[PDB]
RNA sequence: CCCAUAGUAGGCCUAAAAGCAGCCACCAAUUAAGAAAGCGUUCAAGCUCAACACCCACUACCUAAAAAAUCCCAAACAUAUAA
């Protein structure tokens, strides 16, 4: 449920 | 003003590393090795514990008189050898400072007794007659009586 | 199993007949009596002699420019011919000895009067010359230590190189000016007096691209 | 993670190693490219001192930092977390990570000194009796230079020198 | 100690340790290559 | 072998190591051997008996120590390092010795 | 004062026996044998100067006994200035 | 291809299997034929 | 502790060299002496054999005695009392692969080499390389008609080094 | 980190010169270890380095300071989108 642009 | 690359190169998955021939020492030790295990059939696996240089050149010489010879290999040539092997169970034991006690006929009561003046020289196993055994094992088959008289048990 | 690997052999290298440094004398053999002006261009910019190896491997490069008398060479020869194995090593000078006079006046005088009288002899450095050169049997890492050391003492900056190091960095600088990002730069501007800048550079400022000021040389400016 | 206990019975000492429960890394990375934890959740010039449940992942139980081939982190971004941990510490933002105290010991009542972005440790700081001239003033450090990269959304850079 | 610029060891049993804000160098064996940075 | 010759086999009287060379978790009690069976630390006490009993019964390793004073130290390698079984084998001699004297 | 014993010289006797073999006084001294009683590996040995590393075949431990020995001269003569 | 790991000090002692068809083997046959086998046996190994 | 060294056959003396190496120990010289020229009396006196001398706590001592050096099997063999000044350049003696094989046959004996079980090439091939520091060169065949003419070419240099020699020394006087 | 046996105190010089005052050679035992790179000994002993084994120390080799005399010297600030 992460896309490749996420940042925690 | 030095470029600046968008993404580090560190982050980046780094090309494999190219190979290297392998090093004429490591094959000529590989065919040292085959040799040990083809031409005699006792093998004895023991830990190279840290006797003082004449307390070490003094039991070797001890174990020459019986014709037990002492190799010494490295464990990173000796453990493929033997992950693509026979003696593919052999492998835990080459773990940290080992040798090999072999020779061309089993002397297996000879050693034990020379082993014993060091009660902290541990015989971790061996392989004799394409047979795997450990320490016990080897002491049975140092009690077993002579093959002659057995080949007679039978007849008898 | 630790992987060995072949060393270079200088079997093939020959030694002179006298190694060491010879001995540089305080003042020329004539003295002279013509007494000549400060003209200190003469360690200002580049240099145009004594830039590249000859007979040797490693040297003593000046990163800047100076004037050397007899104190400097004292120390240069006798740190090197103690510190140095005269049997697979040999050293040459790439300076010539003092020949510049230096006049210098009496104590307590005052301005005016003439010119003074010659004291002492120095030799001229530009940047980017070779001061000692060495070579023989031995690598750069045994030379190196008590080279540095001389490097050191010498009234510019200086430092040693062979001649792998001595290339790579003159490779590196032209990377430099090749990847360089920046599109503005002191050649640029100045050949074309952009912003009327002339007025505030020097004539040599266009040959030296502002990698020079005065006797000191900047290696990181494009 | 491992631990290690010592039983005493009869005057005979046992020590022994149990295994316990591991925490397992979260799944589906944003980028499993990555070399290190920090590029594979691109996280990079992205956190700061006070991000206390990023640096709590590479800390010991007493405010220690872990090892570098343990963790998986370069060696520019281990240099970073080893800094923003010293300020957290500084701050007073772990108050559970604290040192063990041997028995016997109850810390006496120091000066509560509230402060953040403190680069070197108290003690080791003297004063500025002579700031200096407007040309050679002695500045005082507050951040770190390991953090000059990270995103700023102002037109001011960080400033590091007050 | 002897303050200075340029530490340096003098032989194996000196260890390098950064204190009181300034590198030091300590010596058990032979306390006389004590250093302070200066 | 070092940092454990300094300090000296005198308050031991007797170690035993024991290990199944064919499992998989003994890496650490052979290397407790292979340093407490150096000729450093075993000159330090010739009295002191080090013992190795090789076993193939699919069992645990341990370390059993016993001392002058009749105490005695055990430790199970299974889930330790070397240092750890070195570090608290040395923190009980210097206890031991002092009690003793 | 103390001295090696004195060695003869006679070209003939030294050919025909080994002189300082016999180290004891009741004992004579030892005459050579003829050639074919020698081992056979003593006719075959290295009487020049040590083969070069270019000379010895990569496979054999004297081969890499020579260039550990280059290497052990090497870090000799670069520690000596230090 | 490879041989098999030492059995355990304490386990039972767990025979070879190729042997198992050779002690069978023994018991079918007739003593005539044992007794003809041994004479054969007994020279051949000395 | 051990102590090794080089002693001639029956002629151990109470003063040094090895005199005050046995008083720190604290050993008995004489006693040493004593023991050593009587254990070493079957062989001719004055041949140097190494000895290795093992001390108990409590100051009492075992001799060990070995073989002698190659040097003197070497020199012996050949008839050279004194090796070369200079390797290599120069060669002081001259013997055959059969004495090298009668002096291995003989050296293999001691301590050292026995304790390692080797084979005999592997002692002659280090008795070659101790003959090359000595001067002396190994020849296959060696006949009395060449081994007299190399001994008397040999006795010519050796007289014309004792000139240079003598000369030398005459010049140090007048300085 | 770890570890160190042997031809042999190589030869010559030297009162002595033993891996290490000097000159010559710099070969060879053992799986592996320089006729010795640095300390040390009156000479010796003795401590390290290069070796094997073990297995990842799996580094940087680009710079090292500062003090004067009436009283330091704007106050302050690391994070809201370049005007
Ligand atoms: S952040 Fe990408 S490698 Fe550490
Ligand atoms: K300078
Ligand atoms: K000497
Ligand atoms: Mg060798
Ligand atoms: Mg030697
Ligand atoms: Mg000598
Ligand atoms: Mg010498
Ligand atoms: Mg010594
Ligand atoms: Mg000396
Ligand atoms: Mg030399
Ligand atoms: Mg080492
Ligand atoms: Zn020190």
């Amino acid at each position: 449920s992460y896309l490749p642009g996420y940042v925690p | 003003i030095p470029p600046k690359p968008a993404i580090h190169p560190s982050c980046l998955p780094s090309p494999p590393s190219p190979p290297q021939e392998e090093i004429g020492l490591i094959r000529l030790l590989r065919r040292e090795i085959a040799a040990v295990f083809q031409d005699n059939r006792m093998i004895a696996v023991c830990q190279n514990v840290a006797l003082s240089a004449e307390d070490k050149l003094l039991m070797r010489h001890q174990l020459r008189k019986h014709k037990i010879l002492m190799k010494v290999f490295p464990n990173q040539v000796l453990k493929p050898f033997l992950e693509d092997s026979k003696y593919q169970n052999l492998l835990p034991l080459f773990v940290g400072h080992n040798m090999l006690l072999v020779s061309e006929e089993p002397k297996v009561k000879e050693m034990v007794r020379i082993l014993r003046t060091v009660p902290f020289l541990p015989l971790l196993g061996g392989c004799i007659d394409d047979t795997i055994l450990s320490r016990q094992g080897f002491i049975n088959y140092s009690k077993l009586p002579s093959l002659p008289l057995v080949q007679g048990e039978l007849v008898g | 199993v630790k992987t060995l690997l072949p060393v270079p052999s200088f079997e093939d290298v020959s030694i002179p007949e006298k190694p060491k440094l010879r001995f540089i004398e305080r003042a020329p053999l004539v003295p002279k009596v013509r007494r000549e002006p400060k003209n200190l261009s003469d360690i200002r910019g580049p240099s145009t002699e004594a830039t590249e190896f000859t007979e040797g491997n490693f040297a003593i490069l000046a990163l800047g420019g100076g004037y050397l008398h007899w104190g400097h060479f004292e120390m240069m020869r006798l740190t090197i011919n103690r510190s140095m194995d005269p049997k697979n090593m040999f050293a040459i000078w790439r300076v010539p000895a003092p020949f510049k006079p230096i006049t210098r006046k009496s104590v307590g005088h005052r301005m005016g009067g003439g010119k003074g009288a010659i004291d002492h002899y120095v030799t001229p450095v530009k940047a980017g010359r070779l001061v000692v050169e060495m070579g023989g049997r031995c690598e750069f890492e045994e030379v190196q230590g008590f080279l540095d050391q001389v490097a050191h003492k010498l009234p510019f900056a200086a430092k040693a190189v062979s001649r792998g190091t001595l290339e790579k960095m003159r490779k590196d600088q032209e990377e430099r000016e090749r990847n360089n990002q920046n599109p503005w730069t002191f050649e640029r501007i100045a050949t074309a007096n952009m912003l009327g800048i002339r007025k505030v550079l020097s004539p040599y400022d266009l040959t030296h691209k502002g990698k020079y000021w005065g006797k000191f040389y900047m290696p990181k400016r494009v | 993670f491992r631990e290690v206990v010592e039983t005493q019975e009869g005057k005979t000492t046992i020590i022994e190693g149990r295994i316990t429960a591991t925490p397992k890394e979260s799944p589906n990375p944003p980028n499993p490219s990555g070399q290190c934890p920090i590029c594979r959740w691109n996280l990079k010039h992205k956190y700061n001192y006070d991000d206390v449940l990023l640096l709590s992942q590479f800390i010991r139980p007493h405010g220690g930092m872990l090892p570098r081939k343990i963790t998986g982190l370069c060696q520019e971004e281990h240099r970073k977390i080893e800094e923003c941990v010293k300020m957290a510490h500084r701050a007073g933002l772990l108050p559970n990570h604290r040192p063990r105290l041997p028995e016997g010991v109850v810390p006496k009542s120091k000066p509560q000194l509230n402060r953040y972005l403190t680069r070197w440790a108290p003690g080791s700081v003297k004063p500025i009796y002579k700031k200096g001239p407007r040309w050679n003033r002695v500045r005082m450090p507050v951040g770190s230079p390991l953090l000059r990269d990270n995103v700023c959304y102002s037109r001011t850079p960080w400033k590091l020198y007050h | 100690f002897k303050n200075k610029t340029v530490l340096k060891k003098r032989c194996k049993d000196c260890y390098l340790v950064k204190r009181r804000g300034r590198w030091y160098v300590y010596c058990k064996t032979h306390p006389r290559h004590k250093q302070r940075q200066m | 072998a070092a940092a454990l010759a300094r300090l000296g086999l005198r308050p031991v009287k007797q170690v035993r190591v024991q290990f199944c060379p064919f499992e998989k978790n003994v890496e650490s009690t052979r290397t407790f051997l292979q340093t407490v069976s150096s000729e450093k630390v075993r000159s330090t006490n010739l009295n002191c008996s080090v013992i190795a009993d090789v076993r193939h019964d699919g069992s645990e390793p341990c370390v059993d120590v016993l001392f002058g004073d009749g105490h005695r130290l055990i430790m199970r390698g299974a889930h330790l390092t070397a240092l750890e079984m070195l570090t608290a084998f040395a923190s009980h001699i210097r206890a031991r010795d002092a009690a003793g004297s | 004062a103390l001295k090696d014993p004195d060695v003869c010289t006679d070209p003939v006797q030294l050919t025909t026996y080994a002189m300082g073999v016999n180290i004891y006084k009741e004992g004579q001294d030892v005459p050579l044998k003829p050639d074919a009683e020698y081992p056979e590996w003593l006719f075959e040995m290295n009487l020049g100067p040590p083969k070069t590393l270019e000379e010895l075949d990569p496979e054999s431990r004297e081969y890499w006994r020579r260039l550990r020995k280059q290497n052990i001269w090497r870090h000799n003569r670069l520690s000596k200035n230090k | 291809e490879a041989l098999a790991g030492a059995p355990l000090d304490n386990a039972p002692k767990e025979y070879p299997p190729k042997i198992q068809q050779l002690v069978q083997d023994i018991a079918s046959l007739t003593l005539l034929e044992i007794s003809d086998l041994n004479e054969l046996l007994k020279k051949t190994l000395k | 502790g051990v102590i090794r060294a080089i002693v001639r056959a029956g002629l151990a003396m109470p003063g040094p060299p090895l005199g005050p190496v046995l008083g720190q120990r604290g050993v008995s010289i004489n006693q040493f002496c004593k023991e050593f020229n009587e254990r070493t009396k079957d062989i001719k006196e004055g041949i140097p054999l190494p000895t290795k001398i093992l001390v108990k706590p409590d100051r009492t001592f075992e001799i060990k005695i070995g073989q002698p050096t190659v040097s003197y099997f070497l020199k012996a063999a050949a008839g050279i009392e004194k090796g070369a000044r200079q390797t290599g350049k120069e060669v002081a003696g001259l013997v055959t692969l059969k004495h090298v094989y009668e002096i291995a046959r003989i050296k293999a004996q001691d301590e050292a080499f026995a304790l390692q079980d080797v084979p005999l090439s592997s002692v002659v091939r280090s008795i070659i390389g101790s003959a090359r520091s000595l001067g002396i060169r190994v020849v296959k065949d060696l006949s009395s008609e060449e081994l007299a003419a190399f001994q008397k070419e040999r006795a010519i240099f050796l007289a014309a080094q004792k000139e240079a020699d003598l000369a030398a020394q005459e010049e140090a006087a007048k300085k």
